[PDB]
């Protein structure tokens, strides 16, 4: 004699993507303050099986990056005037006539751009429109802690060593994941999840060489980069009311690289053979945003060689990279977007750990060269331990008690 | 053991934690929008799954008896072998084709058919 | 279906109550939002006067609030088997708020509190 | 003795105006939800009641949301504020040559285009009424069939009736969450694609008896329409940088469907007297033509060939004008670019809108017509579900 | 009829005359979008304490008996201290701390052991 | 043998801020509209203290303000493409305008003011000129708290906004407050019962504001007697731009004021009043809209005065204004054909103090959020805790 019965809250749940909101220690003014303590639950006796691969909390998050960058370039002064024919010479010192405050008038004016921001007849005017970026905001990276709403959560694969796909046995589940640096550093990771037990690789394919290859450090590498001139800038008065702002080798050090990259020519293994040699390269070519180490580094761009590292066989058995400004980018690949950055009063020295690294190969010993592209895989490096899923807490079952009548 | 603690064991220890992931089930400018709709996403998530428990004879949380026969079509099983050698994911999964001839079942067939019962038996 | 018996009688109407409560529940797309945030509040006011009414999860529910006369006497086969409901609305129209007001306190008030006293002894 | 009984659920009823919401098909249509692979319609028996298809709000939301919904498509496209510029033209098409803004401040550009009669005008036409935006040329405007459905706690009334003019008492009625879905074709005078009449012919009309008001006919047999743009366009796109770049140059159907138009019109007009038809007493563009949107390109005729009557094909006269302010909007001010290739355009005419004297004209003005052209079956109501009703029933305490 | 509030003033005992005055008036394009986010958080403010009324062994309005026992700590004072001589706003003062050990005692109190014998009951 | 139970809408309240919705009987349409009769309930026995100085209303009465008026220039039609002679308050100025086409231009005769002439805008910001089918009729807002919160009046005659209020009531919307942006004078506003009275954030502060409240109301009119003409010059495409007290009652209203200053400086000192020292235009003058032309008016001849123990005045205009201290945004106002005439009410004061028993007294300005204190000093808004567990002896029936 058996009957059902509705049962609320069992754990019952099923991958899923859905909106996810964002929490912030203690753009970033709209997200709720982090929990001063986050709580973590351990899912003793359950196995959930992961694909980095095909994540939808990636590609969320990397829409959101561009989107929000976007809003950030919105109440900051358009350049449209900045479309001039320059006449220049050798950094160039550009002489060029501009429009003033009121309609009538003209003004003479010269400045200092770099290499790459013009082309002999400014580069983006072939391209795309300008808008420069606003002084007042700051491109500071703070932890961004992704978070699941209500009826969702997210599972997290606590084992010290994961590929990021396959069977977990250490799940756990929380609301928020943790401080996730939204850094955009090309080639070489920059302030990332450093790997609690020894170096992953990941790959989308091992076997194929066109899918881009992560790796994890688990000794952060020291890195410093400046910016040694004392810069001045003179804000020109392309009124009304708006104004432009007119108007480098970086250091890593080599004891720890060579001890870093032999624990990555071990952590390859099996995946190309114990007994075969392993090459570095430098990059092959391809746009100015994968050549490069390229990352933001107080405000300015570097745009640093990694040929130096990157050059050396490796049998069975103070280094310094330089870098010239970018100047303006269209980053996310964005055409008809375009943004200038404004020069700082100034010196800039700043450092960051390495913590990884973007790698491609070419088929056949094998050779590596410096990875770059989508900026998908920079954050697939932090949410490799991360799904989100459904709850669904119906439950029915039988059992024997009946209701009154 | 906290939230989903139980979803390894088995369904009869699973029920004794009901009460901490149902507490945790509603948990408490553009940009900003972004977490606006999920808070409504989280109402409409979970009076979903309130208003059937309102047109079944639930209601009352977490635990509920019903006068709905469980046919043997049905996952016909050993009690012993459904709450002491079997999870929630197990169970949904094998279930899974009669669940929703269940949900339509115990609207009509108990409450529907129970409380105009009840409108008949309470002339007198 | 979906409002079957909006023409028929309303005993023959009670039959299937458990089809209309079923289913009772960037810009341009912000006018779908305000629809479904204004679907909830439309629902739980209707669920609020079932919980403060002591009914909460019954489509049907009996009460001991005496049907006063003054409000549509009629022979009982007359409302439930010579009437439709959107007939019955209109006549009650007058009343409907009196009904809602005595539902809430003329027992329930002194029906949850003769409980709570007789839940002390 | 009797005692009141809360029932939920009841099937009640009230008019009610709402927000509605969008879908789109199977799948301004980015966040529209898709369709039910199939759609549920449940008739209400025994059950009456009265439309007034006139006044409707579901018109009057529908219209207020296709001109708001188009404004977004000229947002994210390129705006041509240099394109107001002293034009010195040659000869219906015309060869103009203009001196250009380039992606510098400083240098000009000459350039020649092609452009038709109507969107120039002599220098004593946009200028002079409105700033203009061209439209993007990755979007589409095939127009695709919506369906307008009420959110929950509402339902949507339909008129399952055969023949209807809209008003009155109907006495087959059914209910849908959603309205089928519909075409918002933009048509002029003339409806394309529109809603087929079931049986008989029928003619509506906010007043039949005030000749100011217009008079909506709808088809039982549709009129096939071939219409072309036959010469082969090559489009060059000049570089108003930066980023920004402009782009740079049968009539044996028709008296069978009249003949059964005259005889349901007759009987409102009687039968002994006769109708004359003639062509557009005049106004805008708008009404004077039969302008519709056709492969992407904007496409006009004077239908005069069609309305001239007292009671192999006839072509009519057809015209481009390649920028357009519909919906009277002043301010805003759109450009096609035109498409490579020759456009052949076919489809069938399903109705008219005809304006009367102080004889019948063809009809134009405001486009809510349109839409009720297909909104005549529909109204909004609100549901009540909450009833209290005596019984036999006592509750214990 | 003394209104939303209305007995705020007074005491205890009499206020809870008029509890179905405040818990019925409990739910009651930019620039409109700051009245939305009033109505969802009007929505999300009241399933919060109906959750709670609801894990609680509740749900039905207005008031409730229990079978967790007041110990002593809590307040040490004879009812006549607490309903005829101290108002609402006074008493949720000096449980304050307390309270949030009574919500969860609540829960586990009575509906987790309370729900789960009378599924063994309701069997026979 | 005593047991806990749970009781639900129990009357327990607590100081919240949160946002409010608004309540209107064109910034105002899309207002949710007022209910044709209010409900307001007494809290008998009921003692809340009121806080005016941290009251979060204000400040999202005034933010919310700041971010609606920008919105009124948004659809409206940019001036950024923009030699005079004559003292005379106008300038009779000429320029070279762009037609519809870039190529050609045109001459134009406009008169603007001395004050908004180079026009200053460009110094500071740019300039868009008001949409002229919107209005700047002030209208009665009310302000009101969603559900599961509530507002609470402090009804008493006589309050400073701080304090205990011994009667208290409550109400889900705000009574219908002023919008008036006004300077110095507030005009419109709420009429104190009986005896005026006297608000500063600190009283020994000479720098905190002074706000004053009258009892008796003083009228007051302004007039702009030009019959002006306007020329839309086309500046196209499209876009296209407009071109060109008593003194019997004041000493009544003063008299009052002395015994309401009463004895916060002392019976004996003495009350001078004297102008504005000075500052920025906007506080200097009764500044002010009326009839959507911008008033700007000198107030020395309200207050020049010494008072022992026992009248028109100037106005001038300015075309253009960046009001709040908001710099990148500026408004031209279109000017409006005919003369302007205005009737209002000056109900109350905002005033500064100087740093014996000389005590000077200089017309308000700084901040335009005292002014809306002027009005939301008798609200605060709490929120409702309904939830409730006591004793009562009575078990649950198992
Ligand atoms: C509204 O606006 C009014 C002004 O119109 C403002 O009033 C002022 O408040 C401040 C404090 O809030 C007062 O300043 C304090 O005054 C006392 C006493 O001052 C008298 O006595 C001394 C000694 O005889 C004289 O020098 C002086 O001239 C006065 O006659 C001072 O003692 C205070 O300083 C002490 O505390 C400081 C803490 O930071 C120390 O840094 C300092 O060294 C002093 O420490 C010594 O004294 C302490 C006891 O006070 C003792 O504990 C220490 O160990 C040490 O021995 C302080 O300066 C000021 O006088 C008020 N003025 C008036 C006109 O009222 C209100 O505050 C304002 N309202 C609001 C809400 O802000
Ligand atoms: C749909 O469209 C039709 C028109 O096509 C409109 O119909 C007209 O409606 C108006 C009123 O709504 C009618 O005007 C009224 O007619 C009355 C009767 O007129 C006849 O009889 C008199 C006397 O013998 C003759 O002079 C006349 O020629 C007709 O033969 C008049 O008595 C009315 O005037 C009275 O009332 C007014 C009130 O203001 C007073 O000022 C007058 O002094 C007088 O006391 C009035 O003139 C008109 O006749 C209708 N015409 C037709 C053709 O039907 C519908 O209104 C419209 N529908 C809608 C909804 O608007
Ligand atoms: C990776 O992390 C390092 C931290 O080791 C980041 O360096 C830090 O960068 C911030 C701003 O980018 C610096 O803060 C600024 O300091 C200056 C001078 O003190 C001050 O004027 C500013 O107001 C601001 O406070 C911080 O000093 C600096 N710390 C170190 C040790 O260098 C680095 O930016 C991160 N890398 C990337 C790519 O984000
Ligand atoms: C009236 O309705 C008819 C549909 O019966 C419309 O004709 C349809 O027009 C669309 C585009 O206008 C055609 O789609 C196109 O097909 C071509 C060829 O495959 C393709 O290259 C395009 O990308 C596009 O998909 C569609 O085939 C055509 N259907 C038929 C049956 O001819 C007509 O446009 C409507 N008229 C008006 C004025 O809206
Ligand atoms: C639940 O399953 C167990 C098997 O796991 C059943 O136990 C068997 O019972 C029969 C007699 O009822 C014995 O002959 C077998 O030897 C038992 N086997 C084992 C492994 O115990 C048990 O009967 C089932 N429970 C019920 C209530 O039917
Ligand atoms: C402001 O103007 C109004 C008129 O609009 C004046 O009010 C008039 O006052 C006189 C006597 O002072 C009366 O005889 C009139 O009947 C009033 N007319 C109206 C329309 O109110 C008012 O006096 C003026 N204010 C001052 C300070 O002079
Ligand atoms: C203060 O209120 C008075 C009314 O007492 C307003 O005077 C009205 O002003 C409008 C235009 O601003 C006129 O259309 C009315 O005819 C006036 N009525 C009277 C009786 O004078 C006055 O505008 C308000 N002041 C402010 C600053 O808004
Ligand atoms: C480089 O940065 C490190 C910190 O990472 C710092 O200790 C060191 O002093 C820097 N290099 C030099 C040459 O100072
Ligand atoms: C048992 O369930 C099946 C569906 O799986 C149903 O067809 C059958 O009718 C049920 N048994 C009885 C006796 O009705
Ligand atoms: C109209 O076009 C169809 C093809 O769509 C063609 O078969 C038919 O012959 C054409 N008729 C006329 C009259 O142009
Ligand atoms: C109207 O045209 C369509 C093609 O767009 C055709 O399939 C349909 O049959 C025509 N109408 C009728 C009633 O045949
Ligand atoms: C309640 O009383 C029990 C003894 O029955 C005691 O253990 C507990 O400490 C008391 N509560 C608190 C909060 O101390």
């Amino acid at each position: 004699n058996l009957w059902v019965t509705v049962y609320y809250g069992v754990p019952v749940w099923k991958d899923a993507e859905t909106t996810l909101f964002c929490a912030s220690d203690a753009a970033t003014h709209a997200c709720v303050p982090t929990d001063p303590n986050p709580q973590e639950i351990h899912l003793e006796n359950v196995t959930e099986e992961f694909n980095m691969w095909k994540n939808n909390m990636v590609e969320q998050m990397h829409t959101d990056i561009i989107s929000l960058w976007d809003q950030s370039l919105k109440p900051c002064v358009k350049l449209t005037p900045l479309c001039v024919t320059l006449q220049c010479t050798n950094l160039k010192n550009c002489s060029f006539n501009m429009t003033t405050e009121l309609r009538d008038k003209k003004q003479k004016v010269y400045s200092l751009f770099y290499r790459l921001d013009v082309v002999q007849i400014l580069i983006n005017c072939n391209t795309s429109a300008i808008t420069q970026a606003c002084p007042k905001v700051s491109f500071e990276p703070i932890p961004i802690h992704y978070c699941a709403p209500a009826g969702f959560a997210i599972l997290k694969c606590k084992d010290k060593k994961f590929n990021g796909t396959g069977p977990c046995p250490s799940v756990s589940t929380v609301q928020c994941t943790h401080g996730i640096k939204p850094v955009v550093s090309t080639q070489l990771l920059l302030n990332g999840s450093l790997a609690e037990e020894e170096v992953m690789i990941r790959s989308e394919n091992i076997t194929n060489n066109a899918k881009n290859i992560l790796v994890q450090f688990n000794t952060p590498v020291q890195i410093n980069c400046t910016r040694p001139n004392n810069n001045t800038r003179k804000s020109i008065r392309i009124g009304p009311g708006q104004a432009f702002y007119a108007t480098a080798h970086c250091n890593v050090s080599k004891a720890t690289w060579n001890e870093t990259l032999g624990k990555v020519v071990k952590q390859l293994r099996k995946h190309f053979g114990n007994n075969t040699i392993i090459r570095f390269a430098n990059s092959s070519g391809g746009d100015l945003e994968v050549t490069t180490h390229s990352f933001n580094c107080g405000g300015e761009f570097f745009y640093c060689n990694t040929s130096g590292l990157f050059n050396s066989t490796w049998i069975s058995n103070s280094i310094t990279l330089p870098c010239r400004i970018k100047q303006i980018i269209n980053m996310w690949q964005r055409i008809g977007q375009a943004m200038y950055a404004p020069p700082i009063q100034g010196v800039i020295r700043c450092v960051s750990n390495i913590t990884g690294l973007i790698l491609t190969r070419d088929g056949g010993t094998e050779t590596f060269r410096p990875g770059g592209g989508d900026m998908r895989d920079n954050w697939r490096s932090e949410l490799y331990k991360y799904k989100v899923v459904k709850i669904e807490p119906l439950g029915v079952a039988p059992t024997r008690c009946k209701r009154r009548v | 053991l906290g939230f989903l603690g139980a979803a390894g064991s088995t369904m009869g220890a699973a029920s004794m934690t009901l009460t901490v992931q149902a507490r945790n089930l509603l948990s408490g400018t553009v940009w900003g929008i972004k977490q606006l709709q999920a808070r409504v996403l989280a109402v409409e998530r979970y009076l979903r799954d309130q208003q059937l428990l309102g047109i079944w004879g639930c209601s009352g949380k977490l635990i509920c008896c019903t006068n709905v026969p469980w046919n043997s079509s049905w996952s016909n099983r050993n009690l012993s072998e459904i709450w002491d050698n079997m999870t929630w994911l197990q169970w949904d999964k094998e279930i899974s084709n009669y669940t929703q001839i269940i949900y339509g079942l115990l609207e009509e067939s108990q409450n529907q058919q129970e409380k105009n019962e009840q409108d008949l038996l309470a002339l007198d």
